[PDB]
């Protein structure tokens, strides 16, 4: 919702409570940058003019979005860094400062786990930031998580994607709706009729 | 000859059975098919033909019986499927 | 019988709970249980309904009280009446049925059986047995290998309660039985309380096996040489065997290779198109046209 | 109708009024109590190779 | 070719066709693109594949389409049957 | 020419009232009669009819009595009563061809160069309908047999007319019928469709014994034809087909299980409005 | 409609004798319209009864008037097209569900007929609710039956 | 109307003795001595 | 940017291509008529629980 709120930036007046216009900029891109998918932030936080001048006065905060809109993650860890210790040591967004990162982190994974299918591992040797046994304890970690499907193998080092289809999925949701609701009008009708 | 359950065959055997070598006989075929005798596709990567209709053929007076036998049970099949279900759903109309 | 439709409608039903109550109040429970079985046989003859649920219920209670086979009745039992229930019943029947199925090592079936106990309790304010099956519930799903669930553990009506249980889980997760000692050792006495400290005596070797079950979900093809090494397993030898008890059990469904020494996962997938949904349909076809 | 007698008793009686509106309890558990000075985690690792 | 086979290696083409290898696909390519002719080659093995569309709700349209044309033709029978028998046994 | 034949209901109980009647006149087992009609775009109709004197010594072919002038004189008098409608074949109510009637036709067919022949059998013994439809055509033969005069089948059924129907239906008071909905499904394409089949294929069978020795192998051409037959048959129910088979029925049986769900629902809803209408009204009228 | 009549007597009928006898109740069955009054059935004639008397053989044929041929029973509709109308009906069915929510939570809100005489321009979801209905239903059964009989009885 | 009428639908005086059950138990000698004096 | 789809691999250097299939229907639908209809039956109860 707040990324939802804050599409405004164009009759902000301005406020007393974020006294800088510039601050109520970097906050509505940062929470844009995470609740919404590819589609959008490329139609519409980079297609907007008003924000990329605002923006032409922030090297940092530019560098940060562009950097993960081409593609670039080499320089990605070296923005997400800053903007996390700028993130801790402030009000309203310190309580969670880690949990930004420990999302934004998997997001990144899904950007380019999508386009390959049998992607080696030693690809994020070096494109990614360094550290193979690193990248293998992470991605160990998140995949049982339940996010970032995919599936590795460590004898001769490799990762596949493991897509999933559209017809299991659609049916095993189907199938658990189903039997919560059926549950609910057997008890509505258990109290009544005697 | 072969029965319908296969009727499916590779190029060494033709070849061999019609004694020509081997690369002629996807001519072979082909001609078969274009006067329009025979009736199939031939998957020339692993050198296999399948050829799903051929010209009908006269044939002899003990051969017919079998054509008897074969559709002697299989009309009895039709008898034991209108059995059943004119029998399990007989109170929806019998 | 004369008036039996009334006298046994309720009246009696009510009768034999409150005045096995006063028993069990302040007093032994023996003559009681033998009353009970009588009562229990000279019904299910002249009746069925009712007279098999209050009974029941009462019976397999005051031999759980004590420590007894408890088994050899439920087989020939007849289960609780269907047909009728208040759903209520139904409730602690499966609760206890549960139960003694999870102290005779049969774990995997015992879970949803009582999870549809828990099901069917009431929106009461009352959390007297919640508490009681849902603490079960985190103690046999803590067996197996996997997570109670991060929920069910910060609602307002139920927390005090299940604190010492959160705080045993967050150790088992991690796998460090340093933690799990000095938490065992902090809460025994609460725990013996409870009347379940024998179940969780034996819950190291689930632990081992919950770590090597998420293992076992992460990768696909993997060497021994690392299972043991990031499992803190010095041997690997040894290794082999407790992997290949949990393929036994049905934990993981990989093979090995002894001699190449690595260890691969079969992926089965497509069942849609078996027959199997048509099944799971036709079943609820079935019970929706009877409602 | 909800007659809840129960034999089964009650048997008990903050400073958590942080609700982060749902869970984290997963989260929370994920990076439980280490691995916590994560720009630390990127740079003394670029360094070292 | 395309009219009779189903699957074909390069191979086999480019003897068919007098020619090199490059020259046939560069001679399909541009027969593809137009729409002309239905062709998937695969490079890596170099098994040209014509006319392997597939369907999964095509397979018992043809079921059903075999089915009509069985009874149709057992209806015709019987009319031939009839009507020669009565040149023969009336008397 | 002809693609299909559609006869009205008044022409089947002339038919019936014919062969009736003929009992004062004769002791004959066939009546013989005229179809008037009309026809456009290769569809033809077939509206009325009378019937004329034919005789037949059974014993042989070929010894046959059919009455020109009176056939000539009936037109003359009917299409001073209605100018729609001209002669266009003709009906008989044997059960089966005879020998002869081509002999019948090449005379016929003087008053219409297109003449076509419809049997009206009148005592079915069995589930069926109860006309067919011929047209006369020659062919030639590759066994070098000379060209041969003979009979072809064409397509028939029952047609109506509003001013009829009613008629029909007021009449129509005998029986059961329309056992509405699911109920008339299954009887009316299910069991009465193998019926049918099993019938062919007891025909089939019948004819397949004659030819030990009993007759000549009426031709080879009977024969490749069965060959089709068995050949055409569907392929053994054993391959991937199985799997395009499963997914259609998960399908077709979803759908039902979200119909039926709907359904109870609304009973449950009907159920209460029962209840409380119920108990509010008795404690206000005590 | 039909009727059949014959003229009363040419009169000579001040004696007030009764055109007929009876000796049944067989002739007083029915109740004469107010046209024929109004133009004077019993005044100057008298209707007699229509009956019908149909014999075995015609009653045989008139039966048969409607059978249809066994060719078609077997026949499959086709499985494309036939999706094509399910998911017509199901999302039909959607409207009707969310209209149903709120005439669910309406009623009672006002004196009962009211709701009906109310009712006489827009729909009640009900009723077209509960015939999309009976058009899954018969339609995917009789289809699923039919396929599954025929894939026996041909090979 | 359990014994007056047919002996099945005391349901409706089953569910009044659950609602007194609970009541009565958050609900005395003064009761109980009328109660007691009924006579029938 | 999935305006051309297929997928990619990086073992070999392959462009695999496909025809992507349907997203389906009648299952999507149907996916939110249970929905629909879970809350029709919550609010039954304004007058089926209260008032009984």
């Amino acid at each position: 919702q707040a990324a939802e709120l804050f599409l405004d930036t164009v009759s902000t007046f301005t406020s007393y409570e974020l006294m800088d216009y510039k601050t109520f900029v970097t906050y509505t891109v940062y929470v844009s940058m995470i609740a919404l998918e590819r589609p959008d932030l490329r139609e519409k936080v980079i297609k907007g003019a008003e924000i990329l001048e605002v923006l032409h006065s922030l090297p940092a905060v530019r560098q940060y979005l562009f950097s993960l809109y081409e593609c670039r993650y080499s320089v990605f860890f070296q923005s997400l860094a800053v903007v996390e210790q700028e993130m801790k040591k402030d009000w309203l967004f310190a309580p969670h400062y880690r949990y930004y990162v420990r999302e934004m982190r998997i997001h990144a994974y899904s950007q380019l786990l999508e386009s390959y299918r049998s992607l080696t591992l030693g690809y994020m040797a070096e494109a990614f930031g360094v550290g193979v046994e690193f990248i293998d304890q992470e991605l160990s970690r998140f995949i049982a998580a339940g996010r970032l499907h995919c599936k590795i193998d460590k004898v001769n080092e490799i990762v596949e994607t493991n897509r999933p289809d559209s017809k299991n999925w659609q049916y095993q949701e189907t199938i658990k709706k189903g039997d919560l609701l059926l549950n609910r009008v057997q008890k509505l009708s258990r109290v009544i009729n005697m | 000859t072969r029965p319908a359950n296969h009727r499916q065959l590779t190029f060494e055997e033709i070849a061999k059975s019609a004694k020509i070598t081997v690369n002629e006989v996807e001519l072979l075929v082909m001609k078969a098919l274009s006067v329009g005798l025979v009736k199939g596709s031939i998957d020339e990567v692993d050198k296999r033909v399948h050829m799903t209709w051929v010209q009908p053929r006269v044939l002899d007076l003990q051969q017919i019986k079998g054509m008897k036998d074969r559709l002697e049970f299989w009309c009895t099949d039709v008898k034991s499927m209108e059995m059943l279900v004119e029998h399990q759903a007989h109170d929806i109309l019998t | 019988s004369t008036q039996n439709r009334r006298a046994l409608d309720l009246v009696a039903a009510k009768c034999y709970y409150y005045h096995a109550r006063v028993y069990e109040f302040l007093d032994k429970l023996d003559v009681v249980r033998s009353f009970l079985h009588a009562r229990l046989r000279t019904a299910t003859l002249r009746h069925d309904a009712d007279g098999q649920a209050t009974l029941l219920n009462l019976l397999l209670r005051n031999y759980l009280h004590y420590s007894l086979y408890d088994q050899a009745e439920k087989l020939v039992s007849k289960s609780v009446f269907p047909e009728q229930a208040n759903n209520n019943e139904w409730a602690r029947y499966l609760y206890y049925t549960g139960r003694i199925k999870a102290i005779q090592l049969e774990y995997s079936e015992a879970r949803r059986t009582m999870t549809n106990a828990l099901r069917k309790a009431p929106q009461h304010t009352a959390v007297g047995f919640k508490q009681t099956v849902h603490k079960l519930l985190i103690v046999v799903e803590l067996l197996l290998g996997e997570i109670p669930d991060r929920l069910q553990f910060r609602q307002p009506s139920l927390k005090r309660s299940l604190m010492p249980y959160f705080l045993l889980t967050q150790a088992v997760r991690t796998g460090n039985l340093a933690k799990f000692n000095q938490v065992l050792d902090q809460f025994g006495e609460k725990f013996q309380a409870d009347g379940t400290y024998t179940l969780i005596i034996r819950l190291r070797h689930n632990v081992i096996k919950t770590g090597v079950r998420m293992i076992s979900l992460s990768y696909s093809r993997i060497s021994l040489a690392d299972i043991a090494q990031k499992l803190q397993l010095d041997s690997p030898e040894d290794a082999e065997f407790i992997v290949a008890k949990a393929i036994r059990d049905g934990v993981i469904e990989a093979s090995i290779n002894h001699e190449k020494g690595y260890v691969q996962s079969k992926e089965m997938i497509d069942i849609y198109s078996t027959r199997e949904p048509q099944l799971a349909f036709h079943q609820r076809i079935s019970f929706c046209l009877d409602i | 109708m909800s007659e809840k007698k129960q034999p089964v008793d009650l048997g008990l009686l903050d400073a958590h009024v942080w609700e982060d509106n749902w869970d984290d309890d997963n989260v929370e558990d994920d990076f439980s109590n280490q691995l916590r000075a994560e720009l630390e985690k990127h740079g003394y690792k670029m360094e070292t190779s | 070719m395309a009219k009779y086979y189903t699957r074909i290696t390069m191979k086999r083409m480019a003897q068919l066709l007098d020619l090199s290898v490059d020259e046939s696909e560069a001679f399909l390519s541009n027969l593809v693109v137009n729409k002309t002719i239905f062709a998937k080659v695969d490079r890596l093995a170099g098994i040209i594949n014509f006319q392997r569309p597939k369907d999964p709700n095509n397979l018992l349209n043809d079921w059903s389409q075999k089915l009509n044309s069985l009874m149709s033709l057992v209806n015709k029978t019987t009319h031939l049957i009839a009507k020669e028998e009565m040149i023969h046994n009336l008397q | 020419a002809v693609q299909k034949v559609v006869v009205h209901p008044l022409v089947l109980l002339s038919v019936v009232d014919h062969f009736n009647r003929i009992g004062k006149v004769g002791n004959q087992k066939r009546v013989v009669g005229v179809l008037l009609g009309s026809w456009q775009k290769k569809v033809l109709d077939v509206s009325n009819s009378f019937a004329v004197p034919f005789d037949e010594d059974d014993k042989d072919d070929s010894v046959w009595f059919l009455d020109h002038d009176y056939l000539e004189n009936m037109y003359g008098m009917f299409k001073k009563v209605n100018a729609r409608e001209r002669i266009v074949g003709w009906y008989h109510t044997g059960p089966k061809l005879h020998k002869n009637d081509i002999a019948i036709n090449e005379l016929m067919k003087r008053y219409c160069p297109n003449s076509v022949l419809v049997i009206i059998d009148v005592k079915p013994k069995d589930l069926g309908l109860p006309t067919e439809a011929y047209i006369s055509v020659e062919e030639v033969h590759d066994d070098g047999t000379p060209t041969s005069k003979t009979f072809e089948h064409v397509t028939s059924e029952i047609g109506a007319e509003e001013a009829e129907e009613v008629g029909v239906e007021h009449l129509l008071r005998d029986i059961k019928d329309t056992t509405v909905g699911t109920l008339s499904q299954r009887i009316t394409n299910q069991v009465h469709g193998l019926k049918g089949l099993n019938s062919k294929l007891l025909d089939i069978r019948s004819y397949l014994e004659k030819v030990a020795t009993g007759k000549l192998p009426i031709n080879h051409q009977i024969i490749y034809q069965l060959q089709d037959v068995f050949n055409l048959l569907p392929d053994v129910s054993l391959q991937e087909f199985v799997k395009a088979f499963y997914l259609k029925t998960n399908d077709q049986m979803v759908v039902v299980y979200l119909a039926s769900l709907i359904r109870s629902v609304v009973a449950l809803h009907n159920l209460i409005n029962n209840k409380i209408a119920n108990r509010d009204a008795e404690k206000k009228e005590g | 409609v039909i009727d059949a009549f014959r003229l009363i007597n040419a009169n000579m009928m001040v004696l007030g004798h009764e055109p007929r006898q009876t000796t049944s109740n067989l002739g007083h069955l029915n109740k004469p319209s107010i046209q024929a009054l109004i133009h004077g059935l019993n005044r100057h004639y008298y209707s007699i009864t229509i009956n019908y008397r149909k014999n075995e053989l015609e009653q045989k044929m008139l039966l048969n008037l409607h059978k249809k041929s066994w060719m078609e029973g077997l026949t499959l509709q086709d499985y494309s097209e036939h999706c094509k109308h399910n998911e017509s009906v199901v999302k039909e069915m959607l409207e009707l569900a969310k209209n149903y929510n709120k005439a669910v939570e309406e009623e009672d809100k006002m004196t009962p007929e009211q709701l009906a005489i109310k009712n006489v321009g827009k729909q009640d979801p009900k009723r077209h609710l509960e015939e999309h209905v009976d058009v899954l239903m018969t339609s995917n059964i009789v289809q699923c039956l039919a396929a599954m009989l025929d894939t026996v009885v041909f090979k | 109307e359990a014994d007056g009428k047919t002996a099945a639908a005391a349901a409706e005086h089953s569910q009044r003795e659950l609602d007194t059950v609970t009541l009565e138990d958050i609900k005395v000698s003064g009761k109980e001595p009328r109660f007691v004096l009924r006579a029938l | 940017d999935k305006k051309f789809h297929g997928i990619l691999d990086q073992g070999e250097g392959v462009l695999i291509i496909f025809d992507e299939p349907p997203v389906d229907k009648t299952y999507e639908a149907a996916l939110e008529t249970i929905q629909n209809m879970s809350k029709v039956v919550d609010s039954l109860y304004n007058k089926a629980k209260k008032l009984t």
